[PDB]
């Protein structure tokens, strides 16, 4: 019945700080601890800190005292998290929460990504076996994508002809830029009898590319 | 603080079985109020995880009969008796008698499979990457099982480089195998400063580690 909705994921420059909010529908505010948690890929969950609305009371993880602030506007039923002096290690997904003798109900999720970056398009490098190595069954192929921002990358790697095992590997977040591949399973006969081609589509810039391999 | 060692990190279970996945905290979780505070949660890929059994034993609202929750001391278990599709994900056990609120590592539940030797394919560098003064090499270790798989790049044997980006894959729908990429990244020149590199993958299927090579030279 109760709901906790959060503001939408942001992209912030370093230094600058964000204001995540957590609106609660379906009860009285002033009684439950408004919890917030840190979900960083790899680390897991770092309870950040408590605060009950109404009393104005608070509670922080030693670690976070000085980086986070918690406020609540009882007559608007929003909760607050202000992470000042942002940085590369705060880039993660944050949840607010109603929890007592349990972590009752969890908000959806605000993503906060810290990066210097300015929009830029995927420099597309086509992975094609070189001089006489790989032989036989499936000629496997690929299309690498080296650097760009932000996540808006989508690959139509619709086969070259006779093929299916298509893998789209995840995106690493290195040096504030993005870099991921695509990879395909095309059997000898069908290649290069016909040609396979990738299309890297980065709508964050309405820029797109088609590249035949070999 | 106080640790929470989720006794087992990957439950490869075929559907329709029991599911023990133990969680041991560091101290007593018994507050001076009387009740202890271990608690369970299930996190479904893409969504803010959720409350399973709360207060150790106690079952939650809109929450299956198929979940057992019981313990005492430095030992707490969660037991799903008829695992069934919608229960696949990770399970953070938790603590709340001591500030701060530690969360366990998170054991996962993946589809069972029998081993499946990984297929490696090295691809050299493309002239246009070559052209921007950059140069990557990528050796794909596709559609295989089980997960655990390390991959060392003894470029020309001696040096164990480490300018590597590893991209995994969430388990396959109709396969239940995984697939991976490894991009050793060179300074164009660095690349044109050697003759043949090798990608070494060690995955308990083989005795003799699956190695593939690439000759910068005779080509």
């Amino acid at each position: 019945r109760v709901q906790l909705l959060e503001s939408g994921a942001e992209l912030m420059k370093p230094g600058a700080s964000v204001q995540i909010s957590c609106k609660a529908t379906g009860y009285t505010f002033s009684e439950y601890w408004i919890e917030w948690v840190k979900e960083r890929p790899g680390h897991g969950l770092e309870w950040i800190g408590e605060i009950l609305p109404g009393s104005g009371r608070t509670n922080y993880r030693e670690k976070f005292k000085g980086k986070a602030t918690f406020t609540a506007d009882t007559s608007s039923n929003t909760a607050y998290m202000q992470l000042s002096s942002l940085t590369s290690e705060d880039s993660a997904v944050y949840y607010c929460t109603r929890g007592y003798s349990s972590m009752d109900y969890w908000g959806q999720g605000t993503s906060v990504t810290v990066s210097a970056a300015k929009t830029t398009p995927p420099s597309v490098y086509p992975l094609a076996p070189g001089c006489g190595d790989t032989t036989g069954s499936s000629v496997t192929l690929g299309c690498l994508v080296k650097g760009y921002f932000p996540e808006s990358v989508t690959v139509t790697w619709n086969s070259g002809s006779l093929s299916s095992s298509v893998h789209t590997f995840p995106a690493l977040l290195q040096s504030g830029l993005y870099t991921m591949s695509s990879s395909v399973t095309v059997p000898s006969s069908t290649w290069p009898s016909q040609t396979v081609t990738c299309s890297v589509a980065h709508p964050a810039s309405s820029t797109t590319v088609d590249k035949k391999l070999e | 603080e106080l640790v929470m060692t989720q006794s087992p990190l990957s439950l490869p279970v075929s559907l329709g079985d029991q599911a023990s996945i133990s969680c041991r905290p560091s101290q007593s979780l018994v507050h001076s109020n009387g009740n202890t505070y271990l608690h369970w949660y299930l996190q479904k890929p893409g969504q803010s995880p959720k409350l399973l059994i709360y207060r150790v034993s106690n079952r939650f609202s809109g929450v299956p009969d198929r979940f057992s929750g019981s313990g005492s001391g430095t030992a707490f278990t969660l037991k799903i008796s008829r695992v069934e599709a919608e229960d696949l994900g990770v399970y953070f056990c938790s603590q709340g008698t001591h500030v701060p609120y530690t969360f366990g590592g998170g054991t996962k539940l993946e589809l069972k499979r029998a081993d499946a030797a990984p297929t490696v394919s090295i691809f050299p560098p493309s002239s246009e990457q070559l052209t921007s003064g950059g140069a990557s090499v990528v050796c794909f270790l596709n559609n295989f099982y089980p997960k655990d798989i390390n991959v060392k790049w003894k470029i020309d044997g001696s040096e164990r480089q480490n300018g590597v980006l590893n991209s995994w894959t969430d388990q396959d729908s109709k396969d239940s195998t995984y697939s991976m990429s490894s991009t050793l990244t060179l300074t164009k020149d660095e690349y044109e400063r050697h003759n043949s590199y090798t990608c070494e993958a060690t995955h308990k299927t083989s005795t003799s580690p699956i190695v593939k090579s690439f000759n910068r030279n005779e080509c």
